[PDB]
């Protein structure tokens, strides 16, 4: 899981 | 928004939807190229040709289970850019780029036309 | 194999399958969630699901135009989900982490489980 | 395009  | 993304999730579906085609689950539509058969969800085509998009949201060719492509389209061809949308793995060698290329023309298949664009214009 | 690959395929297509849904384009089913309904692609909810996955493979259930979720199941929850299933993107907040972790366990989505649980563990 |  990321920050986009 | 203040969302948080899944990176693999994209190539995650898309590794799904190529598993149900090969178990043919789903599948909604059979593609005749010539003597060959290619069985496949609309959704998927339509997602990445300009061609099968502009077919099947024809309020009558939507409907159709069997979509009969042009004659000159090679069954090879269509086969090698069938894998590349399920799988976005082009298998393009010396001995079918010609081939690809026609068919991502047909298809509007534009990022396969530019890679077989380039990859003939080395080999000049 | 010799295959090349096109990095943002799987994105491209998620996109346009994305914007069918948005246009209400060959979608199969609608999900009943309590007083709400969510109409979509079975392949991409299979594709996304566990338990949708196991819904749509079953011989008669495969053929259902409707779908009604436990009424346990918030419509919010569900609602964020299926907006992940179509974008890779979680709409995850305090105010909703709960409803989209029931909803996520039911629907048998592991990671967004995963990520559920480890944003609760630091707020505690 | 890239090499897998
Ligand atoms: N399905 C869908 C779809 C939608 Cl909803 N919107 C926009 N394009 C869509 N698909 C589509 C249209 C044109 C082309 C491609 C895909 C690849 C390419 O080279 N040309
Ligand atoms: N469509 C399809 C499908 C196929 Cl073909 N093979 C295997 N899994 C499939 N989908 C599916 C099954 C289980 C789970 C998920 C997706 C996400 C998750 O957390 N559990
Ligand atoms: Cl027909
Ligand atoms: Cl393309
Ligand atoms: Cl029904
Ligand atoms: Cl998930």
């Amino acid at each position: 899981w990321v920050i986009p | 928004d203040s969302c948080i993304q899944f990176t693999r999730h994209a190539s995650d579906v898309l590794l799904n939807l190529n598993r149900l085609r090969s178990r043919d689950i789903l599948t909604d539509v059979v593609i005749v190229v010539s003597r060959e058969q290619f069985r496949a969800h609309k959704t998927v085509l339509m997602a990445c040709s300009g061609l099968f998009y502009s077919i099947f949201t024809d309020q009558l060719k939507c409907n159709l289970s069997v979509i009969n492509l042009d004659p000159e389209i090679n069954p090879e061809g269509f086969c090698i850019l069938l894998d590349f949308m399920y799988t976005s793995r082009l298998n393009l060698r010396e001995g079918n780029i010609m081939a690809v290329m026609a068919t991502a023309m047909y298809l509007q298949m534009e990022h396969v036309v530019d890679t077989c664009r380039k990859f003939i214009k080395a080999s000049e």
